[PDB]
């Protein structure tokens, strides 16, 4: 994720040609990703909860407001990048993914 | 008592030393038997035929006798499932310890050396209390059981029902050499 | 021309004995996958997917022999990988193409030729993932580079037919969990069939990635070889063990002969090695090395005779002059 | 008891006597009872697998317990390959000195202020019932009680009618006298 | 005409002590191969494979030898390789068709006999196949070798340089292809395929016996050392080399014409002293040199060790005319019996 920052955003990578790794005795060619548009895509399966837990939070005891308790399909049309951080992904990497389908 | 813990190499899985003996499928009958601890061999033996039908379970005895339906409940276990059961006496296999010894697999029943087993008629079953009529009952059943261990332990040592009628009337003590001779076991191991 | 389903079976039946449903089943999966290759590859027609096949049966059981048959009969190149010689740490990537360069190695490094081969995968039930999403994503349709002959070379394997194969040994009591009433019981089942009837939901819990099952539509079984079949094995097939040696013996003047009893024998200690047809040249090398040293020596010597004795004994063979 | 917890490096958490184990340490701490007995048999079988031919350390600080359970130890020390040794801890006494002259001839030791106690069994049982059961109870007391010295005589390289005299009663002994008496080869110091 | 196999190995005891039934699968192997090139009418359905030969054993055993010896007898174009001078073609080293070069030098050239000559390759095991790369641009000295071999061993068409300073297209497909080397890991490939043991009574519980596990050895255990599947398949025949044993090792101490025994008694023979063992002197030395896991390697070591205090002083010593080393000499810290 963190190497995905400065390249998703513009950066000017250094590619190896096509032959080897990516070494420091390594020729290279610039590449200037600003204009790249980049597609992030997976099937993010425990999101659902995170969207559950966030949403249906409630609560504990005789004191407490307890929150009613709508499948994969309905929370995912909801999420939100508290859901993405909570999941895993880290907020430097979901504020350059500003679109979520 | 504190059951040691002991690493199989595979990565590692840590076992006490009971469950990694089961693992190559030895069973203990240590102590008397009860319902709690001979449910605990008939499950092991149930387990140890799924794993693998063909090979011999390993029964070591070392037991004062107990219970004669908790014994039976392991007997007819031993006897239903595929695998040989082979049965080893450590220390002693006294009553239906010494039933559950001879209840082995013909040619598989051995005992250590200085091992002590004891054959004897069943004493209660169940106390004897209430009415006449209900004594009168269980007295036959205490009869029906004595003449089936009789049966039994007849069948196991190859000798007639008389033999066994007149030996397990009272507390037969038999070295290893013994019990061999008798019929009990078939093997005294050395090394 | 191209070989209908019948007549692939019919020529590969000379080479492989037995696995009938296996048989049929790659012979239609093939058929189909080489006329989808003939088709109008333009315009508004249909664009045509391929259907991989899965085979499952132990080992020797000839999944290897099948695939190559195959390749043999339909003129394309072939070549055998090994899904445990792909490492989870490292450049998954950068070895899981060089199977490429193997196949067009194969084939002049003729791309027109390799787009259209045949690749077997052994042992796929062994990386039960990252072995697994490569494969996964070499299987479906992806353009690969590979260093050139002697510039790199461009491969799309989209059009490659794929043949995976492994002895999924705990794979049957997956299934017995769910078609048996139980393991353990007193009364409750105690113990190829049930591999005929493999459900994608068992090779997900053997460990199959998902998607890995959705490439590979056709499930094909293979059933272990019995000692009968060991035994033609042995004498039926174009490469016989005993039609080579009896080769071996025939460019000199001395016929090879074996009895029937050590045939099955022979076919018997095979098959105690949990190995199939891959132990029987070994065994017969060892019976035959008392003589291919000694005939060397032996003179006026016109056959041989192999007995059940040799196989099972310290006996030598019987030299009649 | 809380039984402390050690780290091995290799890390892997043991109890202190799992540890042990690992180094081929079995103690035989207290009576000697059925479940005693089989966990030491239990270790000694689980460290023939390991190791066939390395020595068994056997840590014995026993006052004695039941003799057809030191019996189950006693046939299984002699029946594994690799050589018990015995070390005689605080005190080994009855059955514990049994054990404790088992152990392989010239592998048998004891700490310099240990106490080695030697004797005829007591009950094995209860002699109750009817006379016919006392007799059978007291003849098979007997064969246990000649079974003893013979063995307990063939450990010390003694007549067995040595033993039958010395174990009469409880016989004490230091460590010094049980080697000169030939139920141990060693003492150790340091 | 083409030498027997009973000619081969009959020729072979002659330079290679024990080993006995390596010899016995090589000179079968070879007399196969050379009567089916003679006999092409193998091109019958019957796919006779290329037998060639994989050569694993212990260091010391007598691989190197029992190259050189079938090399010499033979009388055919015979290469020895190693594969540590093996390199993949476009990096610095020698690449797998300087081997095919040399087997054309060995033959003034004549492209006939050499591609239907013999080819040994020694310390195969050292190219075998390993992770991605500490060491990482690319593992040259590794799997890409293992490949350009294979692209030899089974029928293809090298192009090598002229006899001179023009390429000559040498057709591999009839020579034969003989590797070797000590695969140090096999044993313990072998031990976790077997080696399973038991618990118990009634179980059977139980230094590596290196020996009966390389005459166990299966292709697949060699895979998991390293080598390509394809090319294992295309080594059918495995000899095995046995761990020298007390009787080997004291013929080859005594017997070879350039024996331990006699590499010493000439070394002294500079001097005027004669050298002489006493037969227990020498079994113990093999027995010594077999505890050392070296071979007749580490025979050497033990004759050396034990006349160090002596050659340290024959200079000095004079009117010394004979030393015997007797089994004190060996077993015991001792010095041999000086005879003024
Ligand atoms: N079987 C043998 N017969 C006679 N001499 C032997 C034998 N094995 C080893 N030697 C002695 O060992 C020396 C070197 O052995 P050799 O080089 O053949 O071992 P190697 O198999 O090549 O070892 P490595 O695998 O380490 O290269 C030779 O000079 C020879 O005298
Ligand atoms: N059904 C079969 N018919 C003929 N030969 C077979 C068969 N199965 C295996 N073999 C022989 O076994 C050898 C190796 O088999 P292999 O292809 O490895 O089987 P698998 O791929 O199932 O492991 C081959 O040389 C082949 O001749
Ligand atoms: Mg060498």
């Amino acid at each position: 994720q963190q190497a995905l920052l400065k390249l998703i955003e513009g950066t000017v990578a250094s590619v190896p040609p096509q032959g080897g790794r990516k070494h420091p005795n390594q020729e290279f060619i610039n590449v200037d990703t600003t204009n790249i548009l980049f597609i992030c895509g997976g099937a993010f399966a425990g999101l659902e909860k995170v969207i559950r837990q966030r949403t249906e939070k409630g609560g504990i005891g005789f004191g407490a407001s307890v929150h009613s308790k709508a499948d994969i399909t309905k929370l995912f049309g909801i999420v939100e990048p508290e859901d993405l951080i909570k999941f895993g992904l880290i907020p430097e990497l979901i504020g350059r993914l500003p679109v979520i389908a | 008592y504190l059951v040691p813990t002991v690493i199989e190499q595979s990565g590692e899985r840590a076992f006490d030393i009971y469950s990694r003996l089961l693992k190559e499928r030895i069973v203990f009958l240590v102590g008397p038997v009860t319902d709690e601890s001979a449910n605990l061999v008939v499950a092991q033996l149930l387990f140890l035929e799924s794993e693998n039908p063909d090979k011999d379970i390993f029964f070591y005895i070392n037991s004062p006798g107990g219970s004669v339906t908790a014994g039976m409940s392991i007997y007819d276990t031993m006897n239903f499932i595929k695998p040989d059961v082979s049965t080893l006496c450590l220390g002693q296999a006294a009553s239906m310890g010494a039933f559950l010894l001879s209840a082995g697999e013909k040619g598989k029943r051995f005992a250590l050396p200085n091992s002590r087993i004891m054959i004897h008629q069943p004493l209660i079953s169940g106390g004897l209390g209430g009415q006449a009529s209900d004594i009168e009952i269980h007295a036959r059943e205490l009869l029906k059981i004595k003449e089936k261990l009789n049966r039994l332990m007849a069948k196991h040592c190859d000798r007639d029902l008389a033999d066994l009628e007149r030996d397990t009337d009272r507390d037969n003590f038999m070295s290893a050499e013994e019990a061999k001779e008798y019929g009990l076991i078939d093997q005294i191991l050395e090394n | 021309k191209l070989p209908t389903p019948a007549e692939i079976v019919a020529n590969l039946n000379d080479h492989v004995i037995g696995q009938e449903q296996a048989k049929k089943a790659l012979a239609v999966s093939v058929y189909n996958h080489y006329k989808r290759l003939r088709h109008p590859k333009a315009g508004a027609n249909v664009e045509l997917s391929k259907s991989n096949i899965l085979l499952i049966g132990p080992t020797g059981s000839g999944k290897t022999l099948l695939a190559q048959s195959l390749a043999r009969k339909l003129d394309v190149p072939f070549v055998m990988a090994d899904a445990t010689t792909l490492t989870e740490a490292g450049y998954v990537g950068e070895d899981v193409e060089q199977i490429i360069t193997k196949l067009l190695g194969k084939c002049d490094f003729d791309v027109e030729k390799a787009q259209r081969g045949i690749v077997y995968i052994d042992q796929i039930d062994k990386i039960s993932e990252g072995v697994q999403q490569a494969l996964l994503k070499l299987i479906e349709g992806t353009v690969a580079s590979v260093p050139p002959q002697g510039e790199f070379i461009n491969v799309d394997t989209t059009n490659i037919l794929f043949i995976c194969g492994g002895a999924f040994a705990g794979l049957e009591k997956v299934i017995r969990q769910r078609t048996e009433k139980g393991g353990i019981g007193f009364g409750a089942s105690v113990h190829t069939k049930l591999f005929g009837i493999v459900e994608p939901e068992d090779l997900i819990k053997f460990g199959l990635i998902p998607e890995l099952i959705g490439r590979l539509p056709v499930i094909a079984t293979l059933e272990i070889l019995d000692e009968d079949a060991l035994i033609n094995i042995l004498t039926e097939p174009k490469n016989a063990l005993v039609k080579q040696y009896q080769a071996l013996f025939g460019m000199e003047n001395v016929e090879l002969e074996f009895e029937e009893g050590a045939l099955r024998s022979i076919a018997r200690q095979a098959m105690e090695r949990k190995t199939g047809a891959r132990g029987l040249r070994s065994i017969v090398e060892r019976c035959l090395l008392d003589t291919m040293y000694r005939l060397p020596d032996l003179k006026g010597l016109k056959k041989v005779v192999v007995g059940k004795a040799v196989i099972e004994e310290g006996r030598e063979p019987e030299l009649v002059f």
